[PDB]
DNA sequence: GCATCCGTGAGTCGAGGG
DNA sequence: TATAATGGGAGCTGTCACGGATGC
RNA sequence: CCUCGA
């Protein structure tokens, strides 16, 4: 589904490139754009081809969910929630009042929503997931070092395959595995089977084990020592 | 005077425990049919009733 | 009906009990209405009408003809402290609260 | 049962095997890796509940 | 869901190539490669940059990032002024910018159409210390790199250059992110022989085999000392939580006995150093170094009290005599001597 | 002074910079030989601090005298080890990426603020939709493209670079 | 034994795959020089 | 473990019971000087060996590794003053 | 309004054996 | 560095009570 | 994890 526009002289235009309608495709400014597409310039037919497509901008991921977080203003959706908790509806109050209630605490807060994505993540203090010899001159280690180095490699993969200019599906196969390993190192087990070591079944020990349940950091450390 | 190249990492009696020491068994590495895990000289095994 | 630790537990976690009193939202006069194959009972105020129909092999509490208070127990069995706190107010659940798990 | 476990491994490292490598001389030794049938019967005496 | 089945779905959109349009492609490849080359040649920029800039173009304004090894940052201001100076030359200088633009186009659509043999030689490398999707991955590092070296005019399909260098991606990623205590690939593979070794001999000799039958069958330079070695080298750490670490003690930090004895002794000097002069006393402080941590020489102490090296150093030793014999006088300060 | 209260609060990237002390740019714990840390992995001195009281790495600095002087041979501070205890590192992400706090934790706080369902912001975030955040005027199907719209796959390729087929 | 199905080359070989632990007389184990039992276990039988 | 020549664990029902009892220096001591202030353990055994009283408590190190470990998760965990202006409890040793 | 799937909890202290 | 090779593989499930989203 | 003790 396309245009074809042929050209008796110098094109003004390359393989790839956006273009709307009345634009400068070749020949001085003589042959323009009807329909809004991306441009193949074929030089053994010699006709500048139009296909129809859009500029769009459609993101994936947390970095599509990050911006639409950095465009919220709150206050106003704070008065478009208010205008809504006028509503006669019972449901439509309530859901207004559950929204409203995270509105205003980010307001009162001062915090920033978008900052419930990740761009710069924490790495704990070494001495909090040793590296140490046990008795026998052998090796011991925490966990957390194996869902950092997990994350570090495909961190580190996908710089890489950026730098390099890789297709599409294989950097959103990299982006992905990138939000899992953050996953993992957070939170391991709430999303999707939980991440564990070669040779074994037993989940690796993430943050939020460290802090929960009964044998969790305030039940088990600060609660009772 | 010099301090030691080494310090003493001896195997000692336990608090509340004791007895007579009934067996010895060591085992070296070089000595025959010993082999042991890697990196370890000798393994010493005392019993005591 | 529950005994022991369970009712003391389900009683300090305000759960809506498994087999549950069904009692009067308000005032009025207990006008009993039973088919023989369907039960229902009606306390009817002097200018406002509540029904409700229950199971037929419920145990009523009540007489024909009775004046019950809101909130007043009509079936046999354990008291939503939710629909009692509607119903009666505060003073009310706090008195039924203590006295219950006081029983076991 | 942890016998046939370690075997349904020992016959994957199989057919793994048999896809790779010369396809003309292949032995019944070169074909067999025994480990993982080992690992089977090490964790069900070991560490078994 | 399933991270696996939604990749194999997606890999399953981009239909397989035929024949003549993997030829196609990679001829493009090739050609607009040379037409990257013609275009560093006429205008004498940078052959990286060029193709830094064709690249970006083709994919979109969604990816312009800083290239390491580019001298300018690539930013869309400098890959505008760059295209424009590629759109500013004539006709049949124009014609390597538009093959260049086709090189990259095809090069995307070459990589795409392949995916999928990275998949089926990266699932035969599972278990090996790499999730399944990270071994996918660095095949298609290496798929990538086989696109860009392949070469068309020699008649053979992609598959079989590329399955090289899949293989040499996927085995380069097991060797150097396997193990939590990084291995060189030249160590691990001496590790991996020496496990092979091993293994063989067991299976000839029913039993498990010692130090010198490895040895002995690993050739010459190898003896039994060295295989044990080499073994003890190749042992990985061991998880904390097996928990298993709360029965390991902190040998670093000081308990409060040491501590409570490092603070008699440091008392129980200066009660010793006391009885001394002021003068030799700091000539001993500065001496061994516990006024400002460390020791001074006899000239930065002469120095410093204004007088010989050798006088300093007879004050030293007067004042070392002096607490010599109220030690043994006392015998105050002989426990602290282990 | 004395402690009071106790805050809690979300944390900006900017934060977080300003709690590390260096970036881990490796995933390299200690040498196989020498069993010291590794430049740039997440046990380095360079970041987290010394492993030995006033002491650097390499060893040019081994007394209390230098308090805070960072060698420059081996780029270490001398101060005390305790401190591999307290000092934060940060790995800097080449995508952002969602803290599954704020996703899974019912009902979601983001999907609550931007009033995506659950499905519709796991999809976003595990890439198996697309997100509009503008369209461009695209039309599919004859409707205009609104923002914030839930494109699929075949969607958004028909859409971005347009509608074709080839037959044998 | 090995047997391609177009070749029809047998080769056959008697392969060690290591060792079975076993039972004492008194129906113990030794694991690791530790003696060890092995617990039966109750369950629901198989069946419709 | 009396292997590891090991502490009792005064656990949360202990805790309850000096709760219940008022007695919040006993029970501060069992969190503070007697477990993991490492500070207050060291001058503590000093002070006993000289014949002093016990120094007073400071901030139990587990605390710290709760911070650190919220900072993991991305959370800021700020002990404030009654003027609601920050204080160090890591003494600047894990600021620039 | 009422079924249904998901997530999260379910005593302590010991000892040993690993 | 070149024969060609093109979508995984493990999978037993005997609790229960709570809030909350999801649907009819 | 298990078994054991209160
Ligand atoms: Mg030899
Ligand atoms: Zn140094």
């Amino acid at each position: 589904k396309a245009r074809v526009y042929p050209f008796e002289d110098d094109v003004e235009v390359s393989t790839g490139d956006r273009v709307a309608p009345g634009d400068v495709l070749a020949d001085g400014g003589k042959v323009k754009s009807d329909v809004y597409g991306r441009v193949e310039v074929d030089l053994v037919r010699n006709v500048v081809r139009v296909v129809e497509s859009y500029d769009i901008d459609a993101r994936m991921g947390a970095e599509a969910i990050q911006q639409l977080l950095k465009e919220l203003d709150l206050e106003a959706l704070e008065k478009e929630l208010l205008e809504e908790m006028k509503h006669p509806s019972r449901a439509r109050r309530a859901k207004a009042r559950k929204r409203l209630e995270v509105v205003r605490a980010f307001l009162d807060s001062g915090n920033r929503p978008e900052w419930m994505i990740l761009e710069a993540v924490p790495v704990l203090p070494p001495d909090l997931r040793p590296m140490v010899q046990v008795d026998g001159g052998r090796f011991a280690t925490s966990d957390l070092n194996d869902l950092y180095r997990r994350l570090i490699n495909r961190n580190n993969r996908l710089k890489k395959l950026l730098a390099q200019g890789a297709p599409e599906i294989i950097i959103r196969n990299e982006k992905r595995m990138l939000q899992e390993a953050v996953d993992a190192l957070l939170d391991n087990g709430r999303r999707g089977a939980p991440v564990t070591n070669p040779g074994s079944d037993r989940p690796l020990r993430s943050l939020t084990d460290i802090l929960s349940g009964k044998q969790g950091r305030f039940r088990q450390n600060l609660l009772g020592k | 005077e010099k301090a030691r190249d080494v310090k003493d990492t001896s195997l000692r009696v336990p608090p509340g425990e004791g007895g007579i020491v009934v067996r010895t068994v060591r085992l070296r590495r070089g000595d025959p049919g010993v082999e042991l895990k890697p990196g370890v000289r000798e393994v010493v095994r005392v019993y005591v009733a | 009906i529950t005994q022991g630790l369970p009712r003391v537990i389900e009683l300090f976690e305000a759960r809506r009990p498994k087999a549950k009193a069904v009692i009067s939202e308000i005032d009025g006069v207990v006008r009993i209405e039973e088919t023989e194959e369907k039960l229902s009972v009606f306390v009817e105020s002097e200018g406002f009408s509540k029904e409700y129909k229950l199971p037929k092999e419920a145990r009523l509490l009540v007489k024909d003809g009775d004046y019950v208070e809101a909130g007043q127990p009509l079936t046999r069995g354990a008291i939503d402290p939710h629909q009692l706190l509607e119903a009666k107010g505060p003073e009310a659940v706090e008195r039924y609260l203590v006295e219950e798990i006081q029983k076991v | 049962d942890q016998f046939r476990v370690g075997l349904a491994r020992l016959a994957r490292g199989v057919r793994e095997r048999m896809l790779m490598g010369s396809e003309d001389s292949l032995t019944p030794a070169k074909l067999v890796n025994s480990r993982p049938l080992e690992a089977a019967i090490r964790e069900f005496f070991s560490r078994s509940q | 869901s399933d991270p696996v089945r939604q990749y194999l779905h997606e890999i399953g959109q981009v239909p397989l190539l035929t024949l003549e349009e993997e030829v196609e492609l990679a001829r493009k490849v090739e050609e607009g490669m040379e037409a990257i080359k013609k275009l560093s040649e006429i205008t004498g920029l940078d052959p990286d940059l060029i193709r830094e800039v064709v690249r970006a173009k083709i994919l979109g304004s969604a990816r312009v990032r800083h290239i390491p090894g580019l001298k300018e940052t690539l930013d869309p201001k400098t890959v505008e002024e760059i295209d424009q100076k590629l759109k500013s030359l004539p006709k049949e200088h124009k014609r390597y910018l538009h093959i260049a633009r086709e090189g990259e186009a095809a090069r995307q659509h070459l990589i795409e159409a392949n995916l999928r043999l990275v998949v089926s030689i990266a699932k035969k490398y599972t278990g090996r210390g790499l999730s399944f999707l990270d071994l996918i991955q660095e095949g298609n590092q290496g798929l990538i790199r086989a696109v860009e070296k392949f070469e068309y005019k020699r008649r053979f399909k992609f598959s079989t250059y590329a399955t090289w260098w899949i293989r040499q991606a996927i085995n380069r990623a097991i060797a150097d992110q396997a193990r939590t205590i990084r291995i060189p690939v030249h160590m691990v593979e001496t590790i991996n022989k020496l496990s092979r070794t091993a293994r063989q001999l067991q299976q000839e000799l029913g039993r498990e085999p010692t130090y010198e039958e490895i040895a002995e069958a690993m050739g010459p330079g190898w003896d039994a000392k060295r295989v044990e070695e080499t073994l003890k080298i190749a042992q990985e750490p061991v998880s904390l939580e097996t928990f298993y670490g709360d029965f390991i003690p902190d040998e670093h930090l000081p308990s409060p006995v040491d501590a409570a004895t490092q603070s008699l002794l440091s008392e129980e000097l200066e009660k010793a150093l006391s009885k001394l002069s002021e003068r030799e006393a700091m000539v001993l402080k500065l001496r061994k170094g516990l006024i400002d941590g460390r020791e001074h020489t006899l000239e930065e102490v002469g120095a410093f009290f204004g007088v010989t090296r050798e006088r300093i150093r007879q004050i030293e030793n007067k004042a070392l005599r002096k607490l010599k014999y109220h030690e043994s006088r006392t015998r105050k300060l002989r426990d602290f001597l282990d | 002074k004395e402690v009071r209260k106790v805050r809690i609060a979300l944390a900006s990237p900017e934060k977080i910079r300003s709690w590390s002390y260096g970036e881990v740019e490796k995933p390299e714990t200690i040498n196989y030989r020498t069993l010291k840390p590794e430049r740039d992995g997440l046990f380095d001195e360079r970041i987290f601090g010394p492993i030995k009281d006033y002491e650097c790495a390499c060893g040019k600095y081994k007394r209390q005298r230098f308090e805070g002087k960072v060698c420059e041979r081996c780029g270490v501070e001398v101060t005390k080890s305790i401190v591999r205890r307290y000092r934060m590192g940060h790995i800097e992400l080449a995508t952002p990426a969602a803290h599954i706090w704020f996703v899974k934790d019912v009902p979601s706080k983001i999907g609550t603020l931007l009033d995506l369902s659950a499905t519709e912001l796991e999809q976003v975030l595990y890439f198996s939709k697309y997100i509009v955040l503008d369209p461009k005027g695209a039309i599919l199907n004859g409707v205009p493209v609104e923002k914030r719209q839930l494109l699929t796959d075949e969607e958004y390729r028909e859409l971005r670079y347009g509608k074709q087929e080839t037959y044998p | 034994q090995l047997i391609h199905k177009d070749t029809g080359l047998i080769k056959e070989d008697e392969v060690f795959l290591g060792h079975i632990p076993l039972m004492t007389e008194d129906g113990s184990f030794i694991i690791n020089g530790a003696d060890r039992v092995i617990v039966s276990q109750i369950h629901r039988s198989p069946g419709v | 473990g009396k292997a590891q020549f090991g502490g009792q664990r005064f656990g949360e029902m202990e805790v309850w019971a000096l709760e219940a009892y008022g007695a919040a220096h006993t029970l501060q001591e069992m969190l503070t000087l007697k477990s993991d202030d490492i500070e207050g353990r060291n001058a503590a055994y000093e002070a006993i060996i000289k014949g002093e009283d016990v120094p007073e408590p400071s901030v139990p190190e587990s605390f710290r590794v709760l911070v650190k470990e919220l900072q993991a998760l991305a959370l800021d965990v700020q002990t404030l003053d009654e003027k609601d202006n920050p204080v160090d409890i890591f003494e600047g040793l894990a600021s620039k």
